[PDB]
């Protein structure tokens, strides 16, 4: 038991230590280099601040699992929670917009010029953090604290029947945060690959076909990361919301937390992947 | 013709030859003298106080 | 900061805004070079591409084409060639019907045997390491109206083959295309042209859209 | 060329007599004829303000005569005039053509000159009761691209160099006057004296010709390089001038005797240079290289006294102000840097 | 170049009326505009200012809120719509074109105004002199006094000179002290320091008869000065 304890911790530790630090630098690296010449630059700047918000977010909650109780009052119970569910919405949306710009850039050459100017990229960035916050402020308000079993919990409540009319608050997150984005990001990259399969430049001799292969792999890894790491958390809440026989067990908490774990762990590599294979940043390191 | 040019050119060459060349040690001494008389006036060579300097942070 | 320097700040702000807008109107502009070689049918692709430095502008399928044509400058190309990098594609024109006559510059040189000399000088320049080369071939009718009487063997002595329009055309296209020294990132295109119209602007339109795909792929983080 | 061979040989003899004379009174090094000088300490410069505004590479930057205004020329079709102390733009001139490679600023604040790669030069008026900047003349008559355009002590006599000739003119009439000639390659650097009545030039071959506006014939020819000549300048006294080529070696020559004085060079520098200026004191010399830096080189010694490397591309323009307060540099990165 | 105003006449209290100024002969979109009002047998007054691009419209002190003023660039028209009539605003109105950059000469060109009529801190800066009898060929020195040091850390002072011939609109003679205007003979000169400001005429002729004015430009409210007339 103590083993798994020092573990996750390590886990989250590792993951937490590994994420924060990693976000730290990139944010800046992007800062002194190119800095909004291309739209890839303003978009990656968004991803930096987005992940940075989650690095401050996770240690407090690991500390509860660590303590099963929350020693702080109420400010944080609110402060901590919304900080969390906004980063979530900001990350998901920023990776979806980055994918749509790719398809347009790669599939409509003539209208890709009057549309890929940084002037309109800055404007897309503003409608995002802003469109979400709007999605994120309601939680900030509706955060409450409650006592149970000699332990305080920072849960959320609604004046609805709490089972019939307000428990769908949680199924919508599921659709808007998993279905459409995954679907929208999957179709855009599929269309992107066929036309790049047809062009006369990345194809021809196997000489530079390997290059078709890398593009094929990148487009193939991030889709999967986002598919794998973010997936497990949505599948469990719906189970929890599906199965009724088992609740409050000495093994399941390990997982839940085991799984929320891999969650912050998407966030971490999340900016982690757009700094290890980005070709324009590769020439920068060279 | 070229020769006319030549004649010219040579002539052009001819005007280049008839010149009263001086000693080089005398041109190097004049270079050092100009450089030592005006040394205090140069703001790049001699550093300028921050208040006299028109360009400031 | 003096009630007068503040206006100088407002005037400067207005000049900067106007300069940024005019430079943005001009990014969405495709710029081509039309470096030919003497009287080799240049005036004709130009002749109908519309339907010192020479400027051509046209549009087609919601895209604006301006062509820079330079033939007059008989000066050191090496000192002004460094003002033309960043161009999308260098239309280069070769007259098929140019292997028979003799250029007026010298009786030894063959119009074409220089034609590919100018083609080699311009394709390996250090300022043109990644730039597509569009290649047009003129006057196909002249090539197929005297190719029976005159043997293509008069030039390129390594030729072993018949005198049909199809075989001669394949041979001349391969020995022009096989001058590129780096096939990894620079590409060469070939097309056959005549007095027929609407069949030449669209090739220019295809080549240029392939160049834009490669540029966005290069500056987005994919390629 | 038989006679040429004889008299060029006579002149080499002359040159050898002058040299004999040089070696006689001088170690010729003109450095050991300064062996008793005191070295100058390191000069670490600093930027003062960075000059934005352009979008493409900058091909011209001429200073004004009050050491206050600056004119630059870019490849977007824009000539921009602004105020240095405050880094504010005063005017913004569009052009009919967009392939300019040089610019000039009259020593009267009334006119500017631009032209390159269009055979036609253009003189623009600034002080117009009308209130806008308009063309005043459009000099034509050349059969090539204009390399350098300048003004001769007045807003009525401009001087140029293009493909192969250097031609003078008259803004009103609009007709050439006193058309220089005698070059073989392609002129690409034009200077002139402080009390300008004699001026020197530099085409593609390893040679340099000095001209005199009274008659319009070469007063002197200078050789010694093994590449092009990118940028030449004079010495504040007027009896000397600094020149540059595409072989990393800058060369300094004097008029009276007609042969080099010192050479500047280091192993670590194998690229070319592209501008040379000179600071009123006569000691320091700033050279913009293709190594994204501008190494300064005290002109009495042959040592570096600073590396004002702050650029991110090749430096195409380098200017020191009339009063020697600062210097201005410009590369293909579209930012002008002010170093003081 | 030509600039012509229109919209005057007789008004009545409490009402309202607009003034339109048309300009031809130059580029109106790159210049700034000012309005100066001069009452019958009195001095000058500044009303508004509308910079290029319509960024910074300022207003006066006793006319602020009552007045409004605008410009139409396609038509090069300027619309100053005035609100109240208080009868203390019966004056001719003149438009003035100016331009500001390093080396600019503000208030170059003026224009005849309309004769409006109505049916019925700032750096104080006055001129002690009210009238001087002058004979031709005699040198004349006029003096202006301020109440603040017009110099600035920039290294220059903000003082402008104006002359008015009888029966027409004023003109510029001496902008910033050590600078001479354009279209004016070299007879005039100006100098001063701190508070003491002086204007000198070496040789004076018949045509030199008029009313002289000196004004400030260091701070937002523009302050003029009474007229040191010169009769003959
Ligand atoms: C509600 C189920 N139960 C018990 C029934 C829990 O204990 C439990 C499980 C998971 C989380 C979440 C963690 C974060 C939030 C932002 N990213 C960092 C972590 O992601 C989420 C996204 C969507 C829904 C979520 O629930 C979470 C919270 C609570």
């Amino acid at each position: 038991s103590l083993a798994l304890a020092i573990a996750i911790t390590a886990l989250y530790s590792a993951v937490c230590a590994v994420g924060l630090l990693g976000n730290v630098l990139v944010m800046f690296g992007i800062v002194r280099y190119t800095k909004m010449k291309t739209a890839t630059n303003i978009y990656i700047f968004n991803l930096a601040l987005a992940d940075a918000l989650a690095t401050s977010t996770l240690p407090f909650q690991s500390a509860k699992y660590l303590m099963e109780t929350w020693p702080f009052g109420e400010l944080l119970c609110k402060a901590v929670l919304s900080i969390d569910y906004y980063n979530m919405f900001t990350s998901i949306f920023t990776l979806t917009m980055m994918s749509v710009d790719r398809y347009i850039a790669v599939c409509h050459p003539v209208k890709a010029l009057d549309f890929r100017t940084p002037a309109k990229a800055k404007l897309i960035n503003i409608c995002i953090w802003v469109l979400a916050s709007g999605v994120g402020v309601p939680i900030m308000v509706m955060a409450v604290t409650r006592p149970r079993d000699g332990a305080v919990v920072c849960m959320l409540q609604f004046p609805s029947p709490s089972w019939y009319w307000d428990t769908v608050t949680k199924i919508c997150v599921f659709l808007f945060a998993f279905v459409v984005p995954i679907l929208i990001i999957t179709v855009c990259y599929g269309l992107m690959l066929l036309r790049l399969r047809s062009v006369r430049l990345l194809s021809g001799s196997k000489e530079k076909d390997r290059s078709l292969r890398r593009i094929t792999r990148m487009v193939l890894v991030v889709v999967g990361a986002f598919v794998v790491c973010w997936a497990p958390i949505h599948i469990f809440v719906i189970v929890w919301t599906l199965v009724d026989i088992d609740r409050r067990d000495p093994l399941v908490v390990a997982a839940l937390h085991l799984c929320i774990a891999l969650g912050y762990a998407n966030s971490s590599l999340n900016p982690v992947l757009y700094a290890f294979l980005d070709e324009n940043f590769k020439r920068c390191f060279r | 013709a070229s020769i006319a040019q030549a004649r010219k050119l040579v002539e052009q060459l001819k005007m280049e030859a008839n010149i009263d060349r001086i000693k080089v040690s005398k041109a190097a001494a004049d270079l050092m003298a100009y450089c030592e008389a005006h040394a205090k006036e140069d703001p790049l060579l001699t550093p300028v106080p921050a208040s006299e300097n028109p360009f400031r942070e | 900061l003096s009630a007068e320097d503040k206006a100088a700040a407002e005037r400067s702000k207005m000049i900067d805004k106007n300069l940024r807008e005019d430079g943005e109107k001009a990014a969405r502009e495709v710029k081509l070079l039309l470096l030919g070689a003497g009287e080799s049918g240049k005036n004709t692709i130009v002749k109908q591409m519309k339907i010192g430095i020479v400027e051509t502008h046209f549009t087609f399928k919601d895209l604006h084409f301006k062509m820079f044509d330079v033939g007059a400058q008989r000066s050191e190309r090496k000192k002004w060639i460094h003002c033309f990098e960043g161009v999308t594609a260098i239309i280069f024109c070769v007259a098929l019907s140019a292997y028979d006559l003799v250029l007026a510059e010298d009786e030894e040189m063959n119009r074409m045997h220089a034609s590919m000399k100018l083609f080699d000088s311009i394709c390996n320049n250090k300022w043109f390491t990644d730039t597509s080369i569009i290649l047009f071939l003129n006057k196909k009718d002249l090539f197929e109206e005297k190719i029976t009487h005159s043997p293509l063997t008069i030039c390129f002595p390594e030729y072993t083959g018949a005198n049909k329009y199809d075989e001669a055309a394949s041979y001349i296209q391969s020995k022009f295309e096989d001058l590129n020294k780096r096939k990894d990132t620079k590409e060469i295109y070939t097309h056959f042209t005549c007095s027929t119209d609407t069949k030449n602007v669209q090739f220019v339109f295809d080549a240029v859209t392939d160049v834009i795909i490669k540029n966005n792929l290069k500056d987005c983080g994919l390629f | 060329g038989s006679e040429l061979d004889q008299l060029r040989q006579e002149a080499e003899q002359l040159k050898n007599q002058i040299r004999d004379a040089r070696k006689a009174c001088a170690d010729a090094t003109l450095s050991q004829i300064t062996n008793n000088i005191d070295p100058v300490g390191r000069i670490q410069m600093r930027t003062r303000r960075t000059l934005r505004g352009h979008l493409a590479k900058i091909y011209a930057m001429h200073w004004g005569t009050d050491s206050r205004l600056l004119v630059s020329a870019s490849q977007d079709g824009k000539l921009i005039i602004w105020d240095s102390y405050t880094t504010n733009k005063v005017h913004a001139i569009p052009l009919r053509s967009s392939w300019v490679m040089t610019c000039a600023y009259a020593p009267s604040g009334n006119y500017v000159a631009c032209g390159g790669l269009d055979n036609i030069c253009s003189i623009y008026n600034l002080k117009t009761r009308e209130g806008n900047v308009r063309v005043s003349r459009e000099l034509a008559g050349h059969t090539g691209y204009l390399s350098c355009c300048r003004f001769l002590d007045d807003n009525q006599i401009v001087t140029s160099s293009g493909d192969t000739t250097c031609a003078l003119w008259d803004i009103e009439t609009g007709q050439q006057t006193t058309t220089f000639t005698g070059h073989t390659g392609d002129v690409m650097s034009l200077s002139l004296a402080p009390d300008t009545r004699l001026f020197v030039s530099g085409a593609c071959d390893a040679s340099a010709k000095l001209w005199d506006v009274r008659e319009g014939m070469c007063r002197q020819t200078f050789t010694g390089h093994e590449s092009d000549i990118n940028a030449i300048c004079f010495f504040p006294n007027g009896n000397a001038f600094a020149t540059g080529s595409d072989d990393a070696t800058c060369r300094l020559f004097d008029l009276r005797a007609d042969q080099e004085l010192m050479t500047y060079s280091h192993d670590n520098i194998i690229c070319g240079i592209t501008s040379v200026s000179f600071s009123k004191s006569g000691r320091l010399l700033l050279a913009g290289y293709d190594d994204f830096n501008c190494n300064v080189w005290d002109a009495l010694k042959a040592d570096r006294a600073g590396v004002l490397a702050g650029h991110d591309n090749r430096v195409s323009c380098l200017g020191v102000t009339d009063d020697g307060m600062a210097v201005a540099t410009g590369s293909w990165d579209s930012f002008l840097k002010i170093w003081n | 170049v030509q600039l012509v105003e229109s919209g005057g006449g007789l008004v009545q209290p409490g009402g309202s009326r607009k003034l339109s100024c048309s300009a031809s002969g130059f580029a109106f979109s790159s210049f700034g505009m000012h309005w100066v009002r001069q009452a019958p047998e009195k001095g000058l007054e500044w009303v508004a200012y509308i910079s290029s691009g319509s960024g910074t419209i300022y207003y006066a002190d006793t006319v602020k809120g009552r007045f409004t003023i605008s410009r139409d660039d396609p038509k090069n028209t300027l619309f100053l719509q005035m609100t109240s009539l208080r009868s203390e605003d019966t004056a001719m109105y003149y438009c003035v074109r100016s331009i500001y950059y390093y080396g600019s000469s503000p208030f170059d060109f003026w224009g005849q105004g309309t004769t409006l009529t109505v049916s019925s801190s700032d750096i104080v800066m006055t001129q002690a002199t009210s009238s001087v009898p002058v004979t031709p060929g005699e040198s004349v020195s006029i003096s202006c006094r301020s109440s603040k040091s017009l110099l600035h850390s920039n290294g220059n002072t903000y003082l402008y000179w104006f002359l008015q011939r009888p029966g027409q609109s004023p003109q510029l003679l001496i902008y910033r002290m050590s600078n001479l205007a354009s279209g004016v003979p070299d007879r005039f000169s100006g100098s001063g320091s701190g508070t003491a400001f002086t204007l000198t005429i070496s040789r004076l002729e018949a045509e030199d008869v008029g009313v002289y004015y000196c004004m400030q430009h260091l701070e937002y409210p523009l302050t003029f000065g009474a007229g040191t007339k010169l009769e003959l």
